[PDB]
C-alpha cells in the first residue's frame, strides 16, 4: 500500500469521471475493504474535484484541470474493514497537473521607443524588448518565448540592419551605415512565439530613433 | 457524466402495499444515493442519503437499501400522501438524477364515458374549428382516441391533454382536439371519434353530422 | 427553519439573459457548512444541476460541464441571496428553475429547495385567450349527467386560471393541462359534469382569468335552442 505519483495533462477531456489509478490494501486478502480520500481537491475546499470508489479503490478525477489555478494536490487514501479499523496507515497522493500551451505571449508594451548613435559598428546594442508567457517554461516550451523582426520600415540602405537576440530580446546593430539625416526614425515590427518559435506570434512596435553624431 | 436509470417509469399501488423501486447508475457510486419524493407543483422532498440513511423527519415506512449500480427504495405500507414520483440521485462525480418513478393509485377498470362537442358558431365565424373529444373518468390511464372525418382516418392535426389520478375516485379524463380551418370543416359531414380502452369491450365511436 | 425565496421574470426571449434570485431565511449565504445550488426540471431532460457556490476561506464556485460557458452563480451577502445568470438562452432551457441548500457541499443530497420558477424560452408576444363555449348536448349526455365546458384557446404565456360559477362550482370539473400548438400559442378546454336536470333552473357560467395579458372573460355555457333561431 504506496502509490506513485499522478500525473494529468491541464484541459483534459475526460470523459469525466476518469480513472487515475487504483489504490489497493494486501490486507484485502482476508476481509472487504473500504476506501475514501482526504484533503483540498475531495473533501476540502476546491470539493469535489478527485473521488475515490470505496468498494474498488479505483481514484477519479471529476473535471478538467488548470495548472496555473492549482498546479499540484496532495490527497490522503484511508483503507478501513467493515468493523471500521484502519487496515493501513494514511497514504500520500500527489496529483501533478502538466502544462498546455493555453496563454499566448504578452508583450510587456504595444511600443518600445529606444535609439542609437549614427556612426556605431555592427554588435552595438540598440535596446531591450520584452515579452511574456504565463505557461511552463521549465518541463515544457509552452512558456519559452523566441523573439524576431518580421519587417523594417524604412529599408534604406538595407532589410536587415538590425537583429534580436532569439531568447534576450537585445536588438543590435548588424550593418554599418546609419544617418539621422538620411532615415532618422526606424519602425521595427518585432515578434514573440512561444513554444520556441513554433507556437503563436504577438507583434509589438520598435521605434529606433538615429541620434546625430 | 454518471447516468441514473429508475425502473418502473410508472407503478400502480393500492393504500397498505409495500411497493418497491429500482435505480441504476451506469457505473458503481457505492452509497453516494439519494432518494427524493416530488408531489406535482412542488420541489422535490430529500427522502434518503447514503443510500439507506431517513432523512430527519421522514416516516419510518420509507427504507433504502443496495450497493455499487443497483438501488432500491421501499415503501412499506403506502400511505395516500405517498402517490408521487420518486427520483434518485448520485452524488459520486457532481449530482445526476434518474427520470423517476410514478407511483400512482390502483383501482378497478372504469371504461371512459365518451362525449364529442362541435365547433361553436362564435369560433368557425373566426375561421378556425376545433373539435373535442371527451374521454371522462377511466382507469387505466391507457387509452388510444381515433378521429375520423367522412370515415377517413386523420394523422397530426389532433392534440390531446390527460388530467392527474382524480382526488376522489382514482380516475383519468382526456380531451383530444382535432383542428381544421373553417374551409376544410365545411367540406366534411361526419366527426367521428373513436375510442379504445381496457374497459370497453370493443372500440366505441362518438359522432356528429355537421 | 432555513426557508428559499425565488424571485425573477419566467419569460425569456431566444439569445437574452435569463436572471433569477433566491433569498435565505434562517440562514447565511456565507455558512461554512452549506453549498448553494440551482437545478432546473423539464419535461424532456428531466432534473439537472446547473451549479453550485460555497464560502470557506473565501468563494467558490462549480458549474454543470454543459452550461459552464452561460452560466453565472453569484452571492449577495448584504441582501442574503444568490443569483443564477444563463446567458443566450434557447428553448432547450424552458424549464422550473430551483434554488437548493445542500448540507456540507452537497455529499447527503439537497434538503432545502426554493418554491420554484416556471421559466419559458419564446419568441411569442403576450396574447389573451379567445373563450369559446362547448355547449350541452344529445353528444355530452348519459344517465343523469351533462358534460359541457370551456375552450380556452391562443394565449401566451402560461398560465390561465379557469374556475367555474365564480369558485362556487368545482364538483364535476376537470381543467385540462394546456397543450402548445405549433403558433407557439397555448390552448386548453375546461369541462365540468352537471346534473342534466339542472340544464333550466342552473346558469353555468366559466371564469377564465389570464395574468399576464390583463384579460377576464366570462363566458356563459348552454344548451343550443332546439329551433335554429
Ligand atoms: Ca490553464
Ligand atoms: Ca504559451
Ligand atoms: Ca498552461
Amino acid at each position: 500500500w504506496v502509490v506513485a505519483p499522478i500525473s494529468v495533462p491541464e484541459n483534459g477531456k475526460g470523459p469525466f469521471p476518469q480513472r487515475l489509478n487504483q489504490l489497493k490494501s494486501n490486507k484485502d486478502r482476508d476481509t472487504k475493504i473500504f476506501y475514501s480520500i482526504t484533503g483540498p481537491g475531495a473533501d476540502s475546499p476546491p470539493e469535489g474535484v478527485f473521488a475515490v470508489e470505496k468498494e474498488t479503490g479505483w481514484l477519479l478525477l471529476n473535471k478538467p484541470l488548470d495548472r496555473e489555478e492549482i498546479a499540484k494536490y496532495e490527497l490522503f487514501g484511508h483503507a478501513v474493514s467493515e468493523n471500521g479499523a484502519s487496515v493501513e496507515d494514511p497514504m500520500n497522493i500527489s496529483i501533478i497537473v502538466t502544462d498546455q500551451n493555453d496563454h499566448k505571449p504578452k508583450f510587456t508594451q504595444d511600443t518600445f521607443r529606444g535609439s542609437v548613435l549614427e556612426g556605431v559598428l555592427p554588435g552595438t546594442s540598440v535596446m531591450q524588448v520584452t515579452a511574456t508567457d504565463e505557461d511552463d517554461a521549465i518541463y515544457t516550451y509552452n512558456g519559452v518565448v523566441a523573439y524576431s523582426i518580421h519587417s523594417q520600415e524604412p529599408k534604406d540602405p538595407h532589410d536587415l540592419m538590425f537583429t534580436i537576440h532569439r531568447s534576450t530580446g537585445t536588438i543590435s546593430v548588424i550593418s554599418s551605415g546609419l544617418d539621422r539625416e538620411k532615415v532618422p526614425e526606424y519602425t521595427l515590427t518585432i515578434q514573440a512565439t512561444d513554444m520556441d518559435g513554433d507556437g503563436s506570434t504577438t507583434t509589438a512596435v520598435a521605434v529606433v530613433e538615429i541620434l546625430d553624431a | 457524466d454518471i447516468q441514473m436509470t429508475q425502473s418502473p417509469s410508472s407503478l400502480s399501488a393500492s393504500v397498505g402495499d409495500r411497493v418497491t423501486i429500482t435505480c441504476r447508475a451506469s457505473q458503481t457510486i457505492s452509497n453516494t444515493l439519494a432518494w427524493y419524493q416530488q408531489k406535482p407543483g412542488k420541489a422535490p422532498k430529500l427522502l434518503i442519503y447514503a443510500a439507506s440513511n431517513l432523512q430527519s423527519g421522514v416516516p419510518s415506512r420509507f427504507s433504502g437499501s443496495g450497493s455499487g449500480t443497483d438501488f432500491t427504495l421501499t415503501i412499506s405500507s403506502l400511505q395516500p400522501e405517498d402517490f408521487a414520483t420518486y427520483y434518485c440521485q448520485q452524488y459520486l462525480s457532481w449530482f445526476t438524477f434518474g427520470q423517476g418513478t410514478k407511483v400512482e393509485i390502483k383501482r378497478t377498470v372504469a371504461a371512459p364515458s365518451v362525449f364529442i362537442f362541435p365547433p361553436s358558431d362564435e369560433q368557425l365565424k373566426s375561421g378556425t374549428a376545433s373539435v373535442v373529444c371527451l374521454l371522462n373518468n377511466f382507469y387505466p390511464r391507457e387509452a388510444k382516441v381515433q378521429w375520423k372525418v367522412d370515415n377517413a382516418l386523420q394523422s397530426g392535426n389532433s392534440q390531446e391533454s390527460v388530467t392527474e389520478q382524480d382526488s376522489k375516485d382514482s380516475t383519468y379524463s382526456l380531451s383530444s382536439t382535432l383542428t381544421l380551418s373553417k374551409a376544410d370543416y365545411e367540406k366534411h359531414k361526419v366527426y367521428a371519434c373513436e375510442v379504445t380502452h381496457q374497459g370497453l369491450s370493443s372500440p366505441v365511436t362518438k359522432s356528429f353530422n355537421r | 427553519q432555513v426557508q428559499l425565496q425565488q424571485s425573477g421574470p419566467g419569460l425569456v426571449k431566444p439569445s437574452q439573459t435569463l436572471s433569477l434570485t433566491c433569498a435565505i431565511s434562517g440562514d447565511s449565504v456565507s455558512s461554512q457548512s452549506a453549498a448553494w445550488n440551482w437545478i432546473r426540471q423539464s419535461p424532456s431532460r428531466g432534473l439537472e444541476w446547473l451549479g453550485r457556490i460555497y464560502y470557506r476561506s473565501k468563494w467558490y464556485n462549480d458549474y454543470a460541464l454543459s452550461v459552464k460557458s452561460r452560466i453565472t452563480i453569484n452571492p449577495d451577502t448584504s441582501k442574503n441571496q444568490f443569483s443564477l445568470q444563463l446567458n443566450s438562452v434557447t428553448p432547450e432551457d424552458t424549464a422550473v428553475y430551483y434554488c437548493a441548500r445542500g448540507e456540507g457541499y452537497g455529499r447527503e443530497g439537497f434538503a432545502i429547495w426554493g418554491q420554484g420558477t416556471l421559466v419559458t424560452v419564446s419568441s411569442a408576444s403576450t396574447k389573451g385567450p379567445s373563450v369559446f363555449p362547448l355547449a350541452p348536448s344529445s353528444k355530452s349526455t348519459s344517465g343523469g349527467t351533462a358534460a359541457l365546458g370551456c375552450l380556452v384557446k391562443d394565449y401566451f404565456p402560461e398560465p390561465v386560471t379557469v374556475s367555474w360559477n365564480s369558485g362556487a362550482l368545482t364538483s364535476g370539473v376537470h381543467t385540462f393541462p394546456a397543450v402548445l400548438q405549433s403558433s407557439g400559442l397555448y390552448s386548453l378546454s375546461s369541462v365540468v359534469t352537471v346534473p342534466s336536470s339542472s340544464l333550466g333552473t342552473q346558469t353555468y357560467i366559466c371564469n377564465v382569468n389570464h395574468k399576464p395579458s390583463n384579460t377576464k372573460v366570462d363566458k356563459k355555457v348552454e344548451p343550443k335552442s332546439e329551433f335554429d333561431y
